[PDB]
């Protein structure tokens, strides 16, 4: 329940206080040891909870290549590494009635909208285009195969495991177990 | 006016150590420390991987590796000086 | 898999003789995905943060209806049988001008998150195109090391792609050469590299220690020993020489 | 205060640009974990950097 | 508020297109700078070294 404050471009001396570039900072123990950001405050600055402690941050560690006109180094094994990428698709297709909105069910609000001409119609349009174009993203990304295929019932490749990514035929979803845990784990 | 300016988290210096990090990298070890360890390699095979990229075997390059480097080191110096004698280099952000 | 490892410039039988340590080692980092997918809470923030985005701004839309904006009431129905028409029209249309000008703030910032949203679809087509329907050169384009291949999972409003590449492990420093002088000729590898243990010298593919003996098949002349630098003394096999020694 | 909440809708799309420019600068120059340096002699076969 | 409404908006657009430019950066430190690219004119005119 410990907290710092920081006051933005004031000095120190018109308010464990330090001086930075962005302002006054209070409640933090300064040092002068370098690790990785871990909260930014800004010029450089970054606060860690060890107290509560301020440190200009570090890049990374330092490694230096053995350089040599007649040197080389060669690999001798390897790793097989599997890594995640999580990108966005599409949004929600929201409509927005603009008289109800605007006016609700009086009919006086409404004979006085008549006067603003067109704009009710430009916002029900432009509403209507952002969501075909969700549809069309959602066709873009997912519909590149025109072929559905299936997988042979004895899974034998070699050696190599799928079970995790292919469909769970136990489910009612048919869903495998890594897209099970992705669905229940975003709400 | 209420109008005020924050600083960026990242100060010159360390964009510019961030640099010299990737241009070491690059000179001592090519393009293995993009996917994994560094492991280094001599400049001039380093070169010569890079002429059997584009279809040059390489004897050619071993074989006129002095003029190679002079006409690498005469394109750096006239880069520099093309900068420092043109004021519309850096049009861009300055707009 | 021999294709693919093919593809990053190894060669078969480094994948057909090692196939059940690859195959082991697949599976380990498939279920270190899940582990690490079900034991880490923030690493679906970026659905999330749309998700949220949207939310609040229509929550924002619905709370802007109980301001007046400088009428005497935020209710129609009220203002409506509490005043006679002359200026229950004044009020309503400052009502009106009020609730529109929201209404506009909230579409345009719905047209420039729609921009951006559609940008990353994009991206994700492109990566669909060429990480899943076949294996890439480009750089960081699928994962980090050199790419095998990828897996697509769907997500709420999002799509998330499994990765698999390669990574070169436990390093050796050796001695070079740039090529061999033999009977007076220069000699060239046609597509390893000269290595030597301080003793003898021997050729190698350069992703993978696997070391030959130096011979004509594997070399290719260009040349006198006097122009390289650096060229170094050692024997170039013959195969053909016992053949009719005998 | 009668126009409800407008100004604090504009302070949260400034401050979203804010952070959006520290990103872009993240994606752009931090793609190295290890601060690589050069020897101390500057033999590279001729290459003068 | 209408000057600050136009304001906002206006630095809106320019941050997505800033955003824009800087993805086109991070793409070519990693396809330029950390490997060599087969794309044609890409990372400049001729033959990528």
């Amino acid at each position: 329940n410990q907290v710092a404050v920081l006051y933005q471009d004031v000095n120190c001396t018109e308010v464990n206080v330090f001086q930075t570039r962005a302002g006054c900072l209070i409640g933090a123990e300064h040092v002068n040891n370098s690790y990785e950001c871990d909260i930014p405050i800004g010029a450089g600055i970054c606060a860690s909870y060890q107290s509560i402690i301020a440190y200009t941050m570090s890049l990374g560690a330092e490694n230096s290549v053995a350089y040599s006109n007649n040197s080389i180094a060669i690999p001798t094994n390897f790793t097989i590494s599997v890594t995640t990428e999580i990108l966005p698709v599409s949004m929600t297709k929201t409509s927005v009635d603009c008289t109800m909105y605007i006016c609700g069910d009086s009919t006086e609000c409404s004979n006085l909208l008549l006067q603003y001409g067109s704009f009710c119609t430009q916002l029900n349009r432009a509403l209507t285009g952002i969501a075909v174009e969700q549809d069309k993203n959602t066709q873009e990304v997912f519909a590149q195969v025109k072929q559905i295929y299936k997988t042979p019932p004895i899974k034998d490749f070699g050696g190599f495991n799928f079970s995790q990514i292919l469909p769970d035929p136990s489910k009612p979803s048919k869903r495998s177990p890594i897209e099970d845990l992705l669905f229940n784990k975003v709400t | 006016n209420g109008l005020t300016v924050l600083p960026p988290l990242l100060t010159d210096e360390m964009i510019a150590q961030y640099t010299s990090a990737l241009l070491a990298g690059t000179i001592t070890s090519g393009w293995t420390f993009g996917a994994g360890p560094a492991l280094q390699i001599p400049f001039p095979m380093q070169m010569a991987y890079r002429f059997n990229g584009i279809g040059v075997t390489q004897n050619v390059l071993y074989e006129n590796q002095k003029l190679i480097a002079n006409q690498f080191n005469s394109a750096i110096g006239k880069i520099q000086d093309s900068l420092s004698s043109t004021p519309s280099a850096l049009g861009k952000l300055q707009d | 898999m021999a294709y693919r490892f093919n593809g990053i410039g190894v060669t078969q039988n480094v994948l057909y003789e090692n196939q059940k340590l690859i195959a082991n080692q697949f599976n380990s980092a498939i279920g270190k995905i899940q582990d690490s997918l079900s034991s880490t809470p923030s690493a679906l923030g970026k659905l999330q943060d749309v998700v949220n985005q949207n939310a609040q701004a229509l929550n924002t839309l619905v709370k802007q209806l109980s301001s007046n904006f400088g009428a005497i009431s935020s209710v129609l129905n009220d203002i409506l049988s509490r005043l006679d028409p002359p200026e229950a029209e004044v009020q309503i249309d400052r009502l009106i001008t009020g609730r529109l000008q929201s209404l506009q703030t909230y579409v345009t910032q719905q047209l420039i998150r729609a921009a951006e949203i559609r940008a990353s679809a994009n991206l994700a087509a492109t990566k669909m195109s060429e990480c899943v329907l076949g294996q890439s050169k480009r750089v960081d384009f699928c994962g980090k090391g050199y790419h095998l291949m990828s897996f697509p999972q769907s997500a709420p409003h999002g799509v998330v792609f499994l990765h698999v590449t390669y990574v070169p492990a436990q390093e050796k420093n050796f001695t070079t050469a740039p090529a061999i002088c033999h009977d007076g000729k220069a000699h060239f590898p046609r597509e390893g590299v000269f290595v030597s243990n301080g003793t003898h010298w021997f050729v190698t593919q350069r992703n993978f220690y696997e070391p030959q003996i130096i011979t004509t098949d594997n070399t290719f002349v260009s040349g006198n020993c006097d122009v390289v630098i650096g060229i170094v003394n050692n024997t170039v096999y013959d195969p053909l020489q016992p053949e009719l020694d005998s």
